[PDB]
């Protein structure tokens, strides 16, 4: 998914 | 409120903060920035080390390296737009994991969109390198 | 094999960073990345030019006069759209001064026109005596 | 235009 940013 | 679109100086800065925090604090967790076609490697034995692939492979190698009481010193982060609206990171700086020597080291980062959701990017490349390993 | 094309390139760009630096243009397009050390006049790291016009022109006022290199370390993978990215770790030397050590990264992108050519959409590189 | 393989 990943990071929010 | 709605701000503008981030350059990639930014994404590629506030991601190697978040990447090295949670590597200090929560290193099992660190998979998440991970998907089926990304890269990691770290290198070290016995021939530096090959690549591996997917979040479980990631996942299996970062908690075989231990990192316990990690502390990194940055001095300096390079970002880009690189191709198909990626960002590509280069990172120069300091890393102690488990209370030892300070290493000074060399990471290259590539954030891809994931799709999916409104500007969210993941890990496609994770290239870490010991200088002392090395030169 | 990502391995393969990634440092038969780090062999062409310094090959030719060496012979014919003025040439070194043709790795790059209009919407490349270029920086190559250098401070401020603060004394911080400089800033990076865009496009094969302003790369070019960043080269040749660099003055790269009999430049060696001993590369000590090439690692390439593949990124998203059939990309290469290159790491690249080794000492450089210009106008026959000292070998300074570097950290380096190559990002290769498909030129789309031809069977398996790639062009340098992303040039990074930095001097560790600058940093460190 | 860039390096070829």
């Amino acid at each position: 998914s990943g990071f929010s940013f | 409120m709605v701000m503008e679109k981030p350059s990639p100086l930014l994404v590629g800065r506030e991601f190697v903060r978040q990447y090295y925090t949670l590597l200090n604090q929560a290193p099992d967790m660190l998979h998440r920035f991970y998907g089926k076609n990304s890269s990691y490697v770290h290198g070290g034995l016995d021939k530096p080390a090959d690549a591996v692939y997917g979040q479980k492979e990631i996942h299996r190698k970062v908690m075989s390296q231990n990192f316990t009481n990690c502390h990194t010193k940055i001095r300096h982060v390079d970002a880009h737009a690189t191709l198909n609206d990626g960002v590509v990171v280069q990172v120069m700086g300091l890393l102690s994991n488990n209370n030892q020597a300070l290493r000074r080291f060399m990471q290259t980062f590539v954030l891809a969109p994931e799709g999916s959701v409104a500007n969210k990017f993941y890990v496609h490349n994770d290239i870490f390198r010991y200088q002392d390993e090395v030169f």
